């Protein structure tokens, strides 16, 4: 629990989005510890860094950790939370879809491929502008 | 348009005397799946050879209200003459004029209904008619209420014959008047309770909601399906607005009738914020022709996540209905839900066609086994609508067979 | 299995075989569809695609939802099973994908049903290049229309778009409205002088057949979870409903000919490599443009040592396809791909002309598949973080544009389909091997289509301009079974009947004596039903 709670806290800080599914988090952490045994030590170290340096957002945290050994793990957990996958092969396990974070910033216009948007004829309307962040 | 044409449109005589989209209109030949079997509608066009062109006014009124043909035989109750008996003489002569003067004769015999013994002979029907208490004084203006109340009663009981399906039938398949507008199983489908009961019936429905339901069949809480699909797409969508207002006015005044095990209105059920696990189908990759995916959530997302979202609230624009807080899923009896899963929904209103695909064995989208219906309906019922009901393999297989078999049908063995 | 005897045995239970079986069983005959693969479910293909890692959603991978069976292997070009060895300097042009099962490749096809021009049937009579068909388009018109009605195809009913295929009775649907991107492409290339036209899509703009209308899931590639587009499974189960027999897991490998060269029986293997024999009055192959010549060469009898219907040495020869070059880039203005279907528009201005005597005519089309997965993957590619990650995701999914340009290839006998002498499968069948040469015709055509793509990129102002040096696979398996009147220079006649075997018809993709310039599966369906009528005349 404590590992998973700190896991969802670190993911909320790294992604910058407070609304994250808990099952997706628990499952992603399970796959993460499956891939490397020492993921818990790395996440405690990363939380320690963000707390001690008092990093407000993940942007300054990434800027100040461009060369430290804990950059790859943060980048890869962000990759797993967004893309929903961890590996780079065509047979990797997909752990979250329709809730993966890449499909959210373009959710209102771009339809999630297997879930229908509003109505059978929505695309008759003009789309939203690209310079506005909708939500999430 | 003419008074007779409007009266026929209101009475919905076209839906049951037309054999689908083809089968030129008012030539009959359309089969009703009565408990005894298929009852074929007769051709009503004024054809002198094969039609009813030789019919005169007295015989037409007799066939319309008391169920006797020109030859003298009785008409099967599948004709709603028990409720059609109460139109006034002006209305019956208006329908006479509409039939002989406004519909083209067509020279094509309709199929003859062949009923199993002892229902093969259509002569014992007089005993059922006298036992059913059909007669039947023609309608008169009740002066206790306003004009709209009487007009709504006229459409409900005389023209639209709501009690033909919304009033349960007794042992003799006669209208059990005591539970007036309380719903009944009419085969694979079930007409629900529509009385003024705030929980069992439509008493809690807003007036605009009932008006939209009666004019289009599409609203945020209920969608007309099956028998309402045909009834609305054939009778009510062309019917003028004031008569819809009279209808809702009367439905707001009918006495209440409670159903067993109801606590909230059928459209007042909250949804469980639960979904499937995406990871579980990773074990199901490279695994075509699904038979192993037995979990309710996995099947639900496999077939039903596209239209009704994983949250079960449907489309934003409303074309895909909100399964949460919907009467079909919120009814205690899943016969509406099971029938919706089995046959889909097809309703053509203003030449615009609602259609949700069937998921029976003859589906073209995804023909899926009966156990899959049962598990899917169980998940839908528990998570999004009324969680107090259950759906089993036997119930869905029964509805596939054509609804529960009435005891009388066993006499034909 | 003792005999599985029938009036007609027709092989390949795809759209070809399913439509053939439905038309034949609608006339009251005995029909045996066979297919090399098992059954599949739409919902399971949907879920398999649902859990497939988005890296293969970035680069278009449509197959892994559909499993591959060891006895009947189908082509996969993400990590390759080496099923289809292709050689020649233009080898990459022939990396054609297929699926084996109840529905075939048509299980996952983009629903671009098209009509050929009459000139496409008389190219050598019109330009002195290519080859002429055994018949004309007016002969095939009513068959083509009945296929359009059967599948439930949308089309641009009233528009004088370009000189194109004439129609006699109009289209049983109206095309669904464009998405934003299709409108933008149309206007910008109307400014560019290119004529963009709607694609005719075998989908539901309104409920029909009992299937709801398209929801714009933009996942026609590979599979819709709604059944709003046509699939061969529809005709398959429809034929099954009328009493026709289907058999999964039936891999044909041999056949027998009597003294009159008429086919008495053929022999297939089940997954357990059990040989079962089937005997029928009529024998017809409707499998694929690669599978059919494979079967023909595989069972070369003593009467036909070189191969079945190969007396002219033209089985698998003259291999046709559309050499394509596909492009991806980032638009200056938002393009917003993902609205509606997966293909809605294409440029058809260059589908014909007097230039055809020198170089090939080309079709420039656009992919309407959602760029959201590609955008997310490319945004994560340089490891960008925070809000900037979402901004980059949004700009990449709003500015990603995907084009392609296909050509027309002339019949080359050297374009061959030798059976591999080095690779084999679970049943021991020699795996297919092709050797493709694109030809100076298509080289000259590409020399101009490339300029056209440079102009299409420049006028709209794309960034990250990516160009492949090779030809992309357009998966139109035509040629190998050429039509004609002379038995010494062809295999089958205008009624699809083989010259060597009067009992053998070939309703396959390889039938087309020319590849044309556009999609050609609806031509294939028209041919299949023409063969159905020929079988009707033969047996009645
Ligand atoms: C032969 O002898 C006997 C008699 O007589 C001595 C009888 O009386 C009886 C009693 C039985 C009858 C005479 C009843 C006859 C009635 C039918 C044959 C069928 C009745 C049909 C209905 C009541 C239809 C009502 C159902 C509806 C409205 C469903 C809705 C339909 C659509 C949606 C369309 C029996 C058994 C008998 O044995
Ligand atoms: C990525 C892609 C995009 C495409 N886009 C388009 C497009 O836009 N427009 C268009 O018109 N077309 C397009 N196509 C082509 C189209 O999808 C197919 O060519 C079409 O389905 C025709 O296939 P078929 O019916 O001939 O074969 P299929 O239906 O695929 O196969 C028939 C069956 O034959 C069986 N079989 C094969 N060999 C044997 C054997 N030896 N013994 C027994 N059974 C056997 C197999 O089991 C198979 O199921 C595309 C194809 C691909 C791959
Ligand atoms: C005369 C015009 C009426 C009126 C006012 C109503 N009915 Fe019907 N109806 C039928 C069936 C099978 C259903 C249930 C569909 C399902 O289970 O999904 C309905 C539904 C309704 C409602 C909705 C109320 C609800 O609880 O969902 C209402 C308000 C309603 N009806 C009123 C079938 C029939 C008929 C079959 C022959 C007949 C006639 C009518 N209905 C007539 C009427
Ligand atoms: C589908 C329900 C239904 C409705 C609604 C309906 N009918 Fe019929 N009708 C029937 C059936 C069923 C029969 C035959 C029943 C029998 O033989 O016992 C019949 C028989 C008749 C007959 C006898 C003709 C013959 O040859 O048997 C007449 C006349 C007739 N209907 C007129 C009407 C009129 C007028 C209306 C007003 C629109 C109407 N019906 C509405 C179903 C219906
Ligand atoms: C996009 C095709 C589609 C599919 C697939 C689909 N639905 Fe629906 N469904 C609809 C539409 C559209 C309606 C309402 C029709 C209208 O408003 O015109 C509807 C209505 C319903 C109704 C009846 C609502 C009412 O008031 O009568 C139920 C119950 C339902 N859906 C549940 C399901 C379930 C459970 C599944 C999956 C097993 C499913 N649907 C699959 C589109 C679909
Ligand atoms: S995925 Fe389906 S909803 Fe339409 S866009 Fe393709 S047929």
């Amino acid at each position: 629990r404590d590992s998973i709670s700190d896991f969802m806290q670190l993911s909320a800080f790294a992604t910058g989005h407070k609304n994250l599914d808990l099952n997706i988090g628990s499952a992603l952490l399970l796959a993460f510890e499956a891939q490397k045994h020492d993921f818990s030590t790395q996440i405690k170290a990363l939380r320690e860094h963000i707390t001690k340096n008092n990093y407000q957002d993940v942007e300054a945290l990434d800027a100040a950790m461009k060369d430290d050994p804990l950059h790859p793990t943060l980048i890869q957990i962000i990759r797993a939370w967004y893309s929903g996958v961890i590996e780079d092969e065509t047979n990797a396990k997909v752990y979250a879809f329709e809730k993966a974070l890449m499909y959210q910033p373009s959710r209102d216009v771009v339809v999630i491929p297997t879930y229908a948007h509003n109505g059978p004829n929505y695309w008759v309307s003009e789309p939203a502008s690209v310079d506005v962040m909708p939500a999430f | 348009i003419s008074r007779g044409h409007y009266l026929a449109i209101a009475a919905d005589c076209a839906a049951c005397h037309t054999n689908g989209r083809d089968g030129q209109f008012l030539a009959g030949g359309y089969a009703i799946s009565s408990p005894m079997g298929n009852i074929y509608s007769t051709n009503i066009t004024p054809s002198k050879t094969h039609g009813i062109g030789n019919y005169t006014l007295e015989q037409f009124s007799k066939a319309l209200r008391h169920g006797i043909r020109a030859d003298g035989a009785q008409l099967y109750p599948a004709m709603p003459y028990d409720a059609y008996n109460r139109l006034t003489d002006e209305d019956v002569k208006s329908l006479y004029a509409y039939i002989m003067t406004e519909v083209k004769p067509v020279d094509a015999p309709s199929p003859k209904t062949q009923l199993p013994f002892p229902f093969s002979i259509r002569a014992s029907l007089g005993i059922w008619k006298i036992a059913a208490r059909i007669e039947g004084k023609p309608y008169v203006f009740d002066h206790t209420h306003n004009d709209d109340w009487n007009r709504g009663r006229y459409l409900v009981d005389e023209l639209a014959h709501c009690g033909e399906c919304h009033t349960p039938r007794n042992f003799l398949l006669a209208p059990n008047q005591s539970a007036y507008l309380a719903g009944a199983d009419i085969g694979s489908w079930r007409a629900p309770n529509i009385t003024n009961a705030p929980q069992s019936g439509i008493g809690s429905w807003s007036d605009q909601d009932l008006f939209q339901y009666l004019k289009t069949g599409k609203t945020a809480h209920a969608r007309a399906a099956g028998p309402m699909a045909e009834a609305i797409e054939h009778s009510l969508q062309y019917l003028p607005d004031a008569d819809i207002s009279a209808i809702v006015t009367y439905l707001r005044s009918v006495p209440a009738k409670a159903e067993s095990g109801q606590t909230v209105a059928n459209f007042e059920h909250a949804g469980r914020p639960s979904s499937y696990s995406v990871a579980n189908a990773n074990s199901r990759r490279s695994n075509s022709t699904l038979t192993k995916t037995t979990d309710g959530a996995a099947l639900y997302e496999a077939v039903c996540a596209s239209c009704h979202q994983s949250d079960g609230k449907g489309s934003k624009d409303g074309y895909y209905p909100s399964l949460v807080g919907n009467t079909t899923t919120g009814q205690l009896n899943p016969n509406d839900l099971i029938a919706s899963i089995l046959y889909g929904v097809d309703r053509t209103t203003d030449n615009h066609e609602i259609l949700m695909p069937a998921f029976g064995p003859d589906s073209l989208v995804q023909p899926l086994t009966d156990e899959q219906i049962a598990t899917i309906a169980d998940y839908v019922l528990s998570h999004f609508g009324n969680a107090q009901a259950t759906v089993s393999a036997d119930a869905v297989k029964q509805v596939r067979a054509g609804g529960k078999q009435v005891p009388l049908a066993k006499l034909a063995s | 299995n003792e005999t599985l005897s029938a009036d007609v045995v027709i092989i390949g239970a795809g759209i070809c075989g399913s439509l053939l079986a439905h038309k034949l069983v609608r006339n009251g005959l005995s029909v045996l569809l066979l297919d090399a693969g098992p059954r599949r479910d739409r919902s399971q293909i949907v879920e398999n695609w649902r859990n497939m890692p988005p890296d293969n959603k970035s680069q278009y991978d449509y197959a892994t939802p559909y499993p591959s069976v060891p006895w009947a292997p189908h082509t996969n070009y993400f990590p390759d099973n080496n099923y289809l060895i292709v050689k020649g300097p233009d080898r990459t042009a022939y990396k054609q994908g297929i699926i084996k099962g109840v529905g075939g490749t048509t299980w996952h096809w983009a629903a671009s049903s098209w009509r050929y021009l009459p000139n496409d049937f008389k190219l050598h009579s019109t330009y002195g290049v290519g080859r002429d068909y055994a018949m004309s388009y007016d002969e095939l018109e009513p068959y083509y229309y009945e296929a359009e009605c059967e599948m439930g195809v949308m089309g641009p009913n009233g528009e004088e778009i370009t000189p194109s295929a004439p129609r006699q009775n109009p289209w049983p649907m109206t095309s669904m409205p464009y998405g934003y991107g299709d409108r933008t492409f149309t206007e910008i290339v109307s400014k560019l002088g290119f004529s963009n036209t709607p694609v005719p899509q075998a989908r539901n703009s309104r409920p029909y057949d009992g299937r709801p209308q398209c929801c714009g899931n933009n996942n026609c590639m590979p599979i819709c979870p709604i059944g709003a587009m046509y699939n061969g499974v529809y005709a398959a189960i429809k034929a099954e409903k009328l009493g026709a027999k289907i058999i999964p897991n039936a891999v044909v490998y041999a056949m027998e000919t009597d003294a009159k060269n008429r086919i008495t029986a053929i022999s297939f293997y089940d997954p357990d490599k059990q040989s079962h024999r089937v005997v029928a009055k009529t024998f017809v192959i409707a499998a694929n443009g690669i599978e059919t010549p494979k079967l023909l060469l595989l069972a070369a009898n003593d009467r036909n040592p070189h191969g079945i219907a190969n007396s002219s040495d033209l089985v698998g020869r003259n291999m046709m396809d559309h050499p394509g070059i596909g492009m991806s880039f980032q638009s200056a203005e938002p393009i917003w791909a993902g609205g509606g279907s997966v293909q809605m528009s294409s440029i058809t201005n260059f589908r014909d002309g007097d230039f055809r005597s020198e170089y090939a005519a080309t079709q420039i089309g656009y992919n309407n598949t959602a760029q959201n997965s590609r955008a997310g993957m490319k945004a994560l590619s340089m490891g960008l973080v925070g809000k900037k990650l979402d901004e980059e995701i949004r700009r990449r999914t709003a500015h990603g544009v995907d084009i392609y340009a296909n050509h027309e290839v002339l019949p080359d006998p050297n374009n061959r389909l030798v059976l591999s002498k080095d690779y084999k499968d679970a049943l021991g069948i020699p795996h297919p091997e092709v050797t493709y040469d694109v030809g100076e015709y298509v080289r000259k055509s590409a020399a101009i289509s490339r300029q056209r793509l440079m102009d299409i990129a420049k006028a709209m102002g794309g960034t990250e301009i990516e160009m492949t040096p090779y030809f992309t696979p357009n998966n139109h398996i035509t040629g190998g079974t050429i039509m004609g009147h002379d038995p010494r220079d062809s295999v089958v006649d205008k009624w699809l009947r083989t010259h060597d075997h009067s009992n053998l018809f070939l309703a396959t993709g390889a039938t087309m004596a020319a590849s044309g310039t556009v999609a050609s599966t609806l031509t294939m369906a028209a041919l299949s039903l023409r063969a159905a009528d020929a079988i009707l005349n033969d047996l009645k």
